[PDB]
């Protein structure tokens, strides 16, 4: 009755080329579990009892009611034949929205408690409170915070900037000193109130919230009857937000950042292996009753194992199958004298004897051959494998 | 690590946040009041005036969203439901006498409600009663008090004030606007330093003013002509409870032959009795006492030393023998006549 | 230990912002709070341990010489040695720097100061930091600017001196330095942010004091470039040219001391007001740090200072913040507040003085009202005169009776360009000219 | 000659520009050493030249810093010693007759005075066992070394509790709190404003002082006066611990030079520049206390009433040298 959670997962990105389409984006394999199970479980950890998620018909078919978690998901079938954006989708679900909203994206994984950001939203009646993680070229963005490092004051991107940045000579007379940050990574945790969606109902120019909503909001939160009116339109700007907010300098923005911990969104193929490598550490405390190897897996080589060696169900193993912190899915056949280091595997992978795989990835219906000296790849689906070859920079096309 | 003298009184810190131990979608406690309790530990404290207004607003909002139980009436259900709420609010920070009187009045109003009316009618009646209470008991009383006190200010006077209080600032601004000329002296004390609010307000108004600290109070009393003070509560025997340091000012002013005036409303009259400026007080965070010396900050890691305690009181009590006049919405009376008149 | 600390003093303004008055008297000899404007700088230098000082003066250097020869700093018991060098070829700071480099005076880190600076700042910590920085590295830092923390709304921040500065957070190093005069927007190059990682700090809440700690290397940089003439040009050239050059410039900010420089009337009024109210504690009117037998005071309540042999009439009222010289005579039923009066002045009856400054030898007739004015040496005012705010009267001028000057009036003894006297301008029996405008 | 002038100038300049980490004992020792040095050199004919020179130097050093009083006390004591020696050597007061043993007698007398001065704090501390008893509460304000020694001497046998006021804005009570905590004594620190609230549970008040006047009045730190009044409201005894060189033959006639004022930076910071143009701030340092609020005086001789003080004055300074 106070917060409505909206989970967004429609469409992938340029870095994904064979995952978001062939496999459902929410159900991509990390830690032998679907990725969307990670944020959703967090929503069930705090105590949320209403989750609204929009997705396509294919994901709905792949989902139905297959999970046995207490939340009752409310799936709305978005039109698949669209180039939809955040603003348009939140425009769609507007009649079902009554209270403040909490937008989240499935690609995000973090371990930080949300009590801090919600406390910041509650205490200072802020319009919004986003999240940024310390950076770990694409027109680097610069954000300027005040001395206390809690209130956003400036934000810009290098895309429209040519060689310099300009600051109006009125901000400094109210905030004498500001601090700039360049290396940061955004997180989709926009905790905005009910008035913002009502304001954007009558304005159709905005299509993506990340690159269109926050810049205008932070630009307008500072100026007043002077500058934005003295130096520079209710009937032209479609009933501007200042005229909207009439309740008991009304728009204020705040941002929290943290320096230690893990918080990242898997939208690049590079971060995939860091994710699937570090997720067992989270799973050790998250689910302390999950063995590293599935119970119903046909294990033979129980002494050549490194760290955890995640293994799916019904997975036949061969003797002398050396493994070093590798990932293995379900229904995988493994023969003898096979060595695997820091590699990923998932459902229905067959392996011949005498193989050697180093830092690679394997897709569905892949048959490994004897004497295969593999050094980094991703491996296509429904294709057999030959000896040697494979590279990290020269990844196999198939 | 409390003082053995103040062992009974509880000591709390400002960094033991209680919000970590319940769900973000709060269901045990109404979210608006959770926000209010969170804000209680940051600010929104001014002479139990803003706090009472905020509490009444939150109570009105809570009453707005209510459902009548099928096998119960409003009178018992609401009363039984409200107890954990202000119990948790008390857990956040100790209350004040004005809030106790307000909640007593609200409970009395709730009990008297009959079952003939509908739920909506009862809700509207309760909202109207609360609005009437806040309108009658605060604003008009302040206007009447200002009108009464306008007659005790003359040209060429020097008035002394202490701390921050809305009533005194309102009185002084109204008197200056009415066309009278005088000047003011402000006295401040560590560690809150709340006199700067009054100093800024007076400077913006256009009144000459001077500023200084409490220990030099005996230096400037030969020039002063009147002393004007606010209050937080009024005890049965006629004593006045205020921020720590008021009794010192009263004593030194009495020693220098200067009259003392106290301003208060009639809804802060308490039924407690106290005979000394001790015993029933409230402690605060001791870490605020650390002086920002810049270099070699003393008292750092004060818990390391074996025997070392820091004391931080909030209140004190002034006996009625040091007060010459009390101004309320009913008029001006001597201090010792307070209980006989107001008790009714 | 390093050789004794040395200082360089510039006693020439090279400016025209004080030139309805500086025809007669040089700037450094102007009286502030009945004390010359050069004693404050010398006392400030002495109090910090400086053991040797050089003085350069060109314009009307004879008066400066004769004044310095009678001061207490030229006595044999003084711990600071004063040396006087005079010439008629100096035109800017660059010429002075070239001359001192040619004569090879400095041997180590030294100080460089103008002629009108009021402060009570100790230097030892900044000196130690500079020495450590130049010891760990080699000839990297060649300057250490000094600033004071202040808000952007104080009355001691003239529009002609406001600056905006961009610094590195970890080590105090100036990356950008811009002056803001008539600009409504501030711009910074993008190369700063990408060079660093977690700080490009931008500050607008600093007050400049024109105090520097310079190594000898600076002198060389003032000889190779023959176009440099001020400190701003040097700073901008060093910051722009980043091939090798001088490597870096550093900054130091104080928070619990005082420091300012006088350059116009607004600064003069602000500094005088701050000095009267004991904002520079060790240097106060009653302290008598000049040990002159003709200047003494007795502090009283409400910040009132009285000298020796001062007569007061009946009914006179002094409000607060008043300085009276020696031999001053006051009439009856007056009203003086926030004023400074020099030695040897006569005042009639029924006079109102507010935020006004009068120097020695000024006589004022009865029945007058003055507000926010400056009167120079040996002036006179007749009866029935009312001066509106922002009025200036130079030396020897007279104003006739039954007149009322408008706001901003300026009157000097010299002709408007340097004829009779207009009875409408200077009143009846008035001797002077109306300069008009600033 | 040159060395003497350099030392005099250094002393005067140190006096004028505030000072340093110097206690009263060090100041007295330096003044006595300088006076002995000026006596030794700067050859004089008879007593008159010596008296005139000493008086001139004393007037100069006194006008250097009015709020410092030990220098004048030492000067007057030396003058009285010179008078006594001249009276002894000699058989219509005239100081022109010439002798040869005068300087040696003066020098040995000054040496005896220094020896007496060195052994002072121990004598005061030796009486701590007759006033402090077990299970008692003692109040104090500020930071004084004499009180610290007085408490530490008696702490070796009995146990008690001490409450210290912070004495804003310099806040030097923290140092004494830490020092007493290190010695193993219960302590409590609180702000100034709570003096009257806790006075009802105090058994004794012990303080120090900066100067003692002829009639028994006190010149102490800012917060002392109110502290004296509240105690009188409960008839709680008040005790002052001070040596004998803090006594001056002055009276409280004019208070223009009594208090000492400093920069208003300590009270209101400079970062409030919007409103600093219309507000006046005053920061006094010292404070006057009448003699009716003092119970007992403890020194290196014993306990005395405030009335006895006058007598001591009459046997310490000649009436002629009251005004230099």
């Amino acid at each position: 009755m106070e917060f409505q959670a909206v989970v967004m997962a429609v469409g992938g990105g340029s870095r994904m080329t064979d995952l978001t389409s062939s496999i459902p984006k929410p159900l991509l394999p990390v830690g032998n579990k679907p990725l969307i199970w990670y944020p959703l479980n967090l929503l069930e950890r705090v105590g949320f009892e209403e989750v609204i998620v929009v997705t396509t018909r294919d994901v709905q078919k792949a989902l139905c009611a297959e999970f046995k978690m207490k939340m009752k998901p409310d799936i709305v079938c978005i039109p698949d034949d669209a180039d939809m954006g955040t603003a348009d989708s939140l425009r769609y679900i507007y009649p079902k929205l009554k209270t403040d909203v909490l937008v989240l994206s499935c690609d995000l994984i973090t371990d930080v408690a949300l009590h801090e950001v919600v406390d910041l939203f509650r205490a200072y009646d802020a319009s919004l409170a986003m999240l940024m993680r310390k950076g770990q070229v694409e027109q680097r963005d610069f954000i300027g915070v005040d001395s206390t490092g809690k209130r956003l004051l400036f934000m810009a991107n290098e895309a429209d900037l040519d060689e310099e940045l300009v600051i109006k000579g009125s901000i400094l007379q109210k905030h004498p000193r500001i601090r700039f940050h360049t290396g940061l990574v955004d997180a989709h945790l926009y905790c905005l109130k009910k008035y913002i969606v009502d304001f954007l109902m009558e304005n159709g120019s905005i299509t993506s919230i990340r690159s269109e909503l926050i810049p205008y909001l932070v630009r307008k939160q500072f100026s007043s009857a002077s500058s934005q009116q003295g130096q520079e339109k209710k009937e032209l700007k479609s009933l501007d937000i200042y005229s909207f907010i009439k309740e008991a300098s009304q728009v204020r923005c705040y941002v929290h950042i943290m320096k230690e911990g893990l918080c990242s969104r898997v939208s690049t193929l590079g971060l995939y292996m860091e994710a699937n490598r570090q997720v067992p550490k989270l799973l050790s405390a998250l689910c302390p009753e999950e063995p590293p190897v599935h119970s119903s897996a046909q294990i033979v080589s129980k002494h050549l194992v490194g760290v955890d060696s995640l293994i799916g169900p019904e997975t036949q193993i061969g003797e002398k199958s050396s493994i070093k912190r590798s990932v293995i899915g379900s229904s995988c056949l493994i023969k003898d004298r096979v060595t695997i280091t820091n590699c990923l595997l998932m459902n229905s992978v067959t392996v011949e004897e005498g193989s050697n795989i180093q830092g690679s990835v394997i897709c569905n219906n892949a048959v490994i051959e004897k004497g295969a000296d593999i050094k980094d790849c991703l491996i296509g689906s429904g294709q057999r494998i030959e000896a040697k070859a494979k590279r990290v920079n020269e990844v196999i096309v198939g | 690590s409390k003082v053995s003298l103040f062992s009974h009184l509880p000591q709390y810190s400002r960094q033991n946040s209680l919000t970590q131990f319940m769900s973000i979608p709060s269901s045990v406690i109404h979210p608006a009041m959770v926000r209010l309790g969170l804000q209680y530990s940051q600010g929104l404290v001014s002479g139990s005036n803003a706090r009472c207004i905020a509490l009444l607003r939150a109570l009105q909002q809570v009453i707005q969203d209510y459902t009548t139980p099928p096998n119960e009436e409003l009178s018992r259900d609401l009363v039984n439901k409200l107890k954990p709420y202000m119990s948790f609010l008390t857990q956040c920070r100790p209350l004040s006498a004005s809030m106790h009187n307000a909640i007593k009045f609200l409970n009395k109003e709730i009990t008297s409600v009959g079952s003939s009316k509908r739920e909506e009618e009862a809700k509207s009646e309760l909202r109207a009663a609360i609005d009437r209470y806040v309108q009658e008991k605060i604003v008009l009383a302040a206007q009447a008090i200002s009108r009464f006190a306008y007659q005790k200010i003359s040209n060429g006077d020097v008035i002394l004030v202490y701390g921050c209080s809305s009533l005194v600032s309102r009185i002084l601004q109204e008197a200056w606007t009415e066309g009278r000329r005088f000047r003011v002296v402000v006295v401040d004390s560590r560690p809150w330093l709340e006199g700067r609010h009054t100093l800024r307000s007076l400077v913006h108004a256009g009144v000459p003013a001077s500023y200084l600290l409490i220990p030099a109070a005996s230096y400037v009393l030969p020039e002063v002509s009147k002393v004007l003070l606010g209050a937080h509560a009024l005890l049965a025997n006629g004593s006045v409870m205020s921020r720590v340091g008021t009794a010192q000012l009263a004593l030194v002013a009495r020693a220098h032959n200067v009259p003392v005036l106290v301003c208060c409303e009639t809804y802060k009259f308490c039924e407690r009795v106290q005979t000394d400026a001790f015993v029933s007080n409230e402690l605060d965070d001791p870490d605020d006492l650390q002086c920002k010396r810049g270099e070699h900050v003393a008292l750092a890691n004060w818990q390391n030393h074996a025997s070392l305690r820091l004391l931080n009181l909030v209140y004190d009590v002034t006996p009625p023998e040091l007060v010459d006049l009390v101004i309320t919405e009913l008029g001006m009376i001597p201090c010792s006549s307070v209980p006989v008149v107001l008790r009714v | 230990p390093p050789p004794p600390l040395q200082a360089v003093l510039v006693a020439d303004s090279f400016d025209r912002r004080f030139f309805p008055i500086s025809k007669d008297q040089p700037r450094v000899l102007l009286p502030l709070a009945n004390v010359a404007l050069i004693d404050y700088t010398l006392e400030f230098l002495t109090a910090t341990g400086v053991q040797e000082t050089f003085v350069f003066c060109c314009w009307k250097a004879a008066q400066i010489k004769e004044h310095l020869l009678k001061s207490k700093w030229c006595r044999p018991t003084s711990l600071n040695v004063v040396r006087i060098i005079t010439s008629e070829l100096y035109r800017s700071l660059g010429d002075v720097l070239r001359d001192v480099d040619a004569k090879a005076l400095v041997r180590s880190d030294f100080l460089l100061v103008y002629g009108d600076v009021i402060s009570n700042i100790n230097i030892t910590r900044a000196l130690e930091e500079h020495r450590l920085r130049r010891k760990l590295e080699k000839n990297v830092s060649v300057m250490t600017m000094i600033f004071k923390e202040s808000s952007p709304s104080h009355p001691t921040r003239c529009h002609e001196d406001n600056v905006v500065v961009a610094v590195d957070s970890t080590t105090n190093r100036v990356l950008h330095f811009q002056k803001t005069q008539g600009l409504r927007r501030f711009a910074f190059p993008l190369s700063l942010f990408q060079g660093s990682s977690d700080g490009v700090e931008v500050r607008y809440d600093l007050l400049d004091c024109h105090i520097s700690i310079c190594s000898p290397q600076v002198a060389q940089l003032f000889t190779d470039n023959f176009d440099y003439q001020t400190r701003d040009d040097f700073v901008r050239g060093l910051l722009v040219n980043e091939e090798i050059l001088g490597n870096q410039i550093h900054m130091h900010v104080t928070a619990k001391e005082y420091g300012a420089r006088v350059s116009n009337l607004h600064m003069y009024s602000a500094v005088c007001a701050d000095v009267i109210r004991r904002w520079v504690y060790p240097l106060t009117p009653e302290a008598n740090f000049t040990d002159s037998t003709t200047q003494s005071c007795t502090h009283s309540r409400h910040n009132i200072y009285r000298g020796p042999e001062v007569s007061l009439g009946h009914g006179s009222i002094l409000e607060e913040n008043v300085l009276l010289g020696s031999g001053t005579v006051i009439g009856s039923n007056c009203f003086i507040t926030n004023s400074v009066i020099g030695p040897g002045c006569h005042i009639g009856d029924n006079v109102v003085l507010d935020q006004t400054y009068l120097w020695q030898g000024v006589r004022v007739a009865a029945g007058a009202q003055i507000h926010q004015s400056l009167l120079c040496d040996n002036a006179e005012v007749k009866e029935r005169v009312t001066l509106k705010p922002r009025s200036v009267l130079t030396s020897q001028v007279v104003v006739g009776p039954n007149i009322t000057l408008p706001e901003g009036s300026v009157i000097s003894l010299h002709p408007p360009d340097a004829k009779g006297y207009n009875p409408a301008e200077v009143g009846a029996a008035g001797k002077g000219y109306l300069w008009k405008a600033a | 000659g040159s060395e003497l002038s350099e030392r005099i100038e250094s002393f005067v300049e140190t006096l004028k520009r505030g000072g340093g980490p110097r206690s009263s004992e060090e100041m007295a020792r330096e003044t006595l050493g300088l006076l002995r040095q000026i006596i030794t050199d700067h050859r004089w004919s008879n007593a008159g030249e010596l008296m005139e020179l000493i008086r001139r130097e004393g007037r100069r050093m006194t006008a250097a810093q009015p709020s410092e009083t030990t220098v004048g006390n030492m000067v007057r004591r030396v003058l009285k010693i010179i008078r006594e020696e001249y009276g002894r050597l000699h058989g219509n007061e005239d100081f022109s007759f010439h002798y040869a043993q005068l300087q040696s007698n003066i020098i040995e007398a000054i040496n005896e005075l220094l020896v007496e001065l060195e052994g002072t704090m121990e004598n005061i501390a030796a009486q701590a066992l007759e006033h402090i008893h077990s299970n008692e509460v003692i109040m104090t304000i500020g930071f004084s070394r004499t009180v610290e020694a007085f408490l530490k001497e008696a702490a070796r046998k009995r146990k008690f509790h001490v409450i210290v006021a912070e004495c804003a804005p310099f806040c030097q009570g923290h140092e004494m709190a830490v020092n007493l905590s290190k010695a193993g004594i219960e302590t409590t620190v609180m702000t100034d404003a709570a003096i009257f609230a806790v006075m009802s549970r105090v058994n004794k008040v012990i303080i120090g002082t900066k100067t003692i006047l002829a009639n028994g009045a006190l010149r102490a730190v800012t917060g002392t006066h109110t502290l004296a009044l509240a105690a009188k409201h409960h008839s709680t005894p008040l005790i002052v611990c001070a040596p004998m060189f803090k006594l001056s033959p002055q009276f409280p006639n004019e208070e223009d030079s009594f208090h000492k004022f400093v920069a208003p930076e300590e009270v209101l910071p400079f970062t409030e520049g919007d409103i600093l143009e219309k507000v006046s701030v005053h920061c006094p340092v010292f404070d006057y206390v009448p003699p009716e609020l003092i119970t007992l005086f403890i020194s290196n001789i014993g306990g005395n009433a405030p009335s006895y003080i006058y007598r001591l004055m009459s046997e310490l300074y000649h009436p002629d040298d009251h005004v230099l």
